[PDB]
RNA sequence: UUAGGCGGCCACAGCGGUGGGGUUGCCUCCCGUACCCAUCCCGAACACGGAAGAUAAGCCCACCAGCGUUCCAGGGAGUACUGGAGUGCGCGAGCCUCUGGGAAAUCCGGUUCGCCGCCACC
RNA sequence: GAGUGCAAGAGCAAAAGAUGACUUGACAGUGUUCUUCCCAACGAGGAACGCUGACGCGAAAGCGUGGUCUAGCGAACCAAU
RNA sequence: CCUGUCAAACUCCAAACUUACAGACGCUGUUUGACGCGGGGAUUCCGGUGCGCGGGGU
């Protein structure tokens, strides 16, 4: 920018979207990522190859057609997570591939977070991931419990949309059954 | 030379232009070669680990295995053989 | 294709440029040899431009210098148009000297030797101490000026 | 010492004044003579004096020819003549002496001086067509003090 | 156009720069949330060679926290024109700083592509001038 | 790709500027702290929960060349320098001819306001 | 352009720098290769890269065979351990 | 802004050229066995000059 000896940053390093240290030591391991991204209202997961020209991603789920088999809930939260885990996970293993590692981008490790979530979903589609229980939220909160309890607090329901009253963590049990279930359309 | 040490009169060879200046991208440092492949030697100014004797930047020599993550190189120095322990951060396929 | 003559002997000349004049199978002074233009030959040429004299001869002294100088890869038998029709894949001299110029093939294929020995010029060259365009007899000449010397050279 | 011993270009350029230390400042008083306000724009004549061959003049030269020159400037057009020269070039090669014989031999450093390539201007004076005789004087006088013949070329001027 | 443009209150800093503390007190209670110590660089003549060590204390205020201390805070000082930054900040008094932005400013505070804010949507000394004036006080 | 995720090359992509775009869609800003988690002080950030509002930021789309950068034509320049050769010139430092290569500054007119890969998606 | 112990040159910015916390991989054993000694034989020393064992930290990939890289080093006999 | 100059231990630039590997042509080798491997025997470790490029020194 100011002149012939000016460094210009990487790109995705301008953008301010790529750990180029974190990535190169997770390159390393030779395993597939399973790259686990937030949004606002929603939640993604990859299982990303590396590439000649680019990474390859060979499966992928996206919280949003997490409703393509029956989810009537908000997909910002922590069941919205893990499901969208097990189904890129499942979908996963129906492509061949068998193990990955857990690429959070520029998201932060705290225990019991939604990326861990995320894993904690694609290692029950039958992922094998590196990974440490004791990080990963407890199964009650990954139902939605933490939600429900919340509108316990009712006085005006938490939802605004009418998905339900005091919501519903047996809805998040309904679709991990769907999904588990051999038969299912991935 | 005044000195003898590895890096005497390695000025220039190991020093990056302003603008390749910084972490290199790490695409190639984790890139893989076959046994058999042609594959050209020259450290990356910006990446530490993994280098070979600066004397044999240039060559051109035969990937024959590995030893860990890093790569053995054939070569040949003048008139004699040399194997090059040397990672894929400083190798470039050839071709 | 371009005929080329040592004029230069070897004592002092570079060993790369002499090591180039022997792959061109010249081993002596006012040996010959003719040359492809090819990328590959314009180079070895190039390297060699000051210590000889070389270009393109007429149909004419290319067959004259053949039937003077050439010979079998093997012994003393002369080169004539019956030699060169009971021995190569043409009918006389001219034949052979056409498919040269128009480097369709070569003497060694022909199985005759690469080299034509010259005698030296008649009447003396130009100098080997400065190229053509100086007054000399080095480096590259005109198709005119190569005949003259191959046929002084007959 | 006299100027055969330094006048030839047969060294390094040795001017890194971060590894030399103890250079004797330069003999030269001034660089720009006569109306340094003025342009050399707002003459009709320009007169440079070229050198024709390579050379190395040192700071003591420089300083007797511009002298030399300037000082008749002064004499002819007075000491505000309606003119103004040049000298551009600067000594910038640091000169050694081997003043123990050829034992560790590396001179001290004893003084300064230009490198000059041939055809360059080393003088360039700006003068009216009237004075233009004058300026031609001057540098006849400053190319006797320097070791290289020279040329006195006119650039700027066609009233002749 | 105007809703996510109207200026407020990032934060307030209020801090006391001392220079060896008991102090830390008072700003808790004026304030109403704990302070913070205030560690120094490079080595002084007047007895300050110790780097890291204790020699003020400050509180970013957000939110209430702010307003309620503003609103009895501002009252004590006579804003004046050139006591404005360019970003759209002033600092009066212990001293009191007030942070002023527009609604997108956590675009460059966040973690994930974060950017810095365009000149444009960036807080003027006017623009500031104003929105604080339109409060309880006067300007220059 | 009517706004997304992961990238490769790593300024042709930078700097700066103009215009346009979003009712249950996307990204955001945004709203909000019971929880997982968090601030040597602040739900600012990080983390979690969520849609009342908005397209003003970001972002995406279209475009401008003033600065920086890439490449191209002409000029500078076959100049500077240079591998091979010479009973060519010069008192000499040095120069010239033949042969094979061949810049840099700079001027001028164009180019460049990213290109490409994988996945997902009215 | 700072900083990174010390020459000089080089490397480094969501770090190789700064702060904070934890920790002792400045670990034992044994190698491959380069260097020392271009080419081209030669010791001590050095470095890079492995494996085996045991550990530290981290969610994990991973990092740690001392200090970002190139100086900071010593045979046999004998003694002590 | 304008205007005057430089660098062995400066570089936004940048040759000629030297160099690793590969293919092609050439030359060479398969009875003249190359390339390479193992073994016997040395001599040698005062050099000099021209040219090109140097560094020191008038
Ligand atoms: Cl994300
Ligand atoms: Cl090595
Ligand atoms: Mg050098
Ligand atoms: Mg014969
Ligand atoms: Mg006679
Ligand atoms: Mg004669
Ligand atoms: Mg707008
Ligand atoms: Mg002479
Ligand atoms: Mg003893
Ligand atoms: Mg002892
Ligand atoms: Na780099
Ligand atoms: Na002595
Ligand atoms: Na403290
Ligand atoms: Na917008
Ligand atoms: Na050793
Ligand atoms: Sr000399
Ligand atoms: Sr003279
Ligand atoms: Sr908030
Ligand atoms: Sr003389
Ligand atoms: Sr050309
Ligand atoms: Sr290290
Ligand atoms: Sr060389």
């Amino acid at each position: 920018a100011t002149g012939p000896r000016y460094k210009v940053p990487m790109r995705r390093r301008r953008e301010a979207r790529t750990d180029y240290h974190q990535r190169l030591r997770l390159l390393k391991s030779g395993k597939p990522r399973l790259v686990a991204r937030k949004s606002n209202k929603h939640v993604r997961a990859q299982l990303v190859t590396l590439g000649p020209n680019g990474d390859d991603t060979l499966a992928s789920a996206h919280s949003s057609d997490l409703a393509e088999y029956g989810w009537e809930a908000p997909t910002g939260n922590m069941p919205s997570a893990y499901l969208t885990g097990l189904l890129a996970g499942l979908r996963a293993q129906e492509a061949g591939v068998e193990e990955a590692v857990l690429d959070i981008g520029l998201n932060s490790p705290t225990p019991g977070s939604k990326v861990f979530a995320i894993q904690e979903g694609a290692i029950d589609a039958g992922l094998d991931i590196p990974h440490n229980d004791d990080v990963l939220a407890d199964w009650q909160r990954t139902r939605g419990a933490h939600i429900a309890e919340y509108d316990e607090q009712l006085e005006e329901p938490l939802y605004s949309g009418d998905f339900d009253a005091a919501d519903l963590p047996e809805h998040f049990d309904e679709l991990r059954e769907t999904l588990l279930d051999g038969d299912i359309e991935l | 030379p005044s000195s003898n040490g590895p890096l005497e009169g390695t000025r220039g060879k190991l020093k990056n232009k302003p603008r390749d200046r910084g972490t290199s991208p790490p695409q190639r440092a984790v890139e893989e070669f076959d046994d058999g492949e042609k594959v050209h030697l020259k450290i990356d100014p910006s990446v530490p680990n993994g280098r070979f004797h600066p004397r044999f930047d240039g060559q051109t020599g035969t990937v024959e295995g590995k030893q860990g993550d890093a790569y053995k190189v054939d070569i040949v120095d003048g008139g004699k053989e040399k194997t090059i322990i040397v990672t894929a951060a400083h190798l470039r396929r050839q071709e | 294709m371009h005929a080329l003559v040592q004029l230069r002997g070897e004592v002092n000349m570079h060993t790369d440029i002499q090591d180039t004049l022997e792959m061109l199978n010249i081993h002596h002074v006012n040996h010959c040899t003719l040359v492809p233009e090819t990328d590959a030959y314009r180079g070895m040429v190039a390297k060699v431009n000051d210590f000889v004299a070389f270009g393109e001869p007429s149909q004419e002294t290319l067959e004259t210098v053949l039937a003077t100088r050439a010979e079998p890869l093997e012994g003393d038998a002369d080169v004539d148009d019956e030699w060169v029709a009971e021995h190569t894949d043409y009918d006389d001299i001219s034949g052979l000297a056409f498919a040269l110029l128009s480097e369709e093939t070569t003497l060694r294929e022909q199985g005759l030797s690469p080299t034509l020995r010259l005698h030296p010029p008649r009447g003396g060259h130009d100098g080997v101490k400065h190229p053509v365009k100086e007054g000399g007899q080095l480096g590259k000449h005109d198709t005119e000026g190569i005949d003259d010397l191959l046929e002084a050279m007959r | 010492k006299p100027a055969s011993m330094y006048r030839d270009i047969d060294k390094p350029a040795y001017t890194r004044r971060e590894y030399i230390t103890g250079i004797p400042g330069s003999k030269i008083a001034q660089h720009k003579m006569g109306r340094k306000q003025k342009d050399a724009d707002d003459y009709p004549v320009q007169i440079s004096l070229i050198v024709e061959e390579t050379v190395q003049l040192r700071h003591g030269s420089l300083e007797a020819s511009r002298l030399s020159a300037n000082r008749h400037l002064i004499k002819e057009l007075g000491e505000e003549g309606d003119y103004k020269m040049t000298l551009r070039k600067f000594p910038h090669q640091v000169l050694r002496e081997n003043k123990d014989g050829m034992r560790a031999a590396f001179g001290k450093i004893v003084g300064t001086a230009a490198r000059v390539q041939a055809g360059e201007q080393l003088f360039t004076a700006y003068c009216n067509v009237e004075d233009a005789e004058h300026v031609k004087e001057a540098f006849r006088r400053a190319y006797n003090k320097i070791t290289p013949s020279c040329r006195i070329k006119v650039e700027r001027g066609e009233e002749l | 156009f105007h809703e996510m443009r109207e200026p407020r209150i990032e934060k307030v800093v209020v801090h006391m720069g001392i220079g060896h503390a008991n102090a830390e007190d008072i700003l808790g209670e004026i304030t109403g949330q704990m302070p913070v110590r205030t560690k120094a660089k490079r080595t002084v003549g007047e007895f300050d060679i110790r780097e890291g060590d204790p020699i003020g204390a400050k509180v970013t205020l957000r939110d209430e926290m702010a307003e309620e201390f503003l609103q009895t805070a501002l009252p004590l000082a006579e804003l004046a024109t050139s006591q404005f930054d360019d970003t759209g900040n002033f600092s009066f008094g212990l001293d009191v700083t007030v942070n002023l932005v527009r609604p997108g400013y956590r675009v460059a505070k966040r973690d994930k592509a974060s950017r810095s804010i365009p000149t444009k949507h960036r807080l003027n000394p006017a623009d500031a001038v104003a929105f604080i004036e339109s409060t309880y006080d006067v300007e220059v």
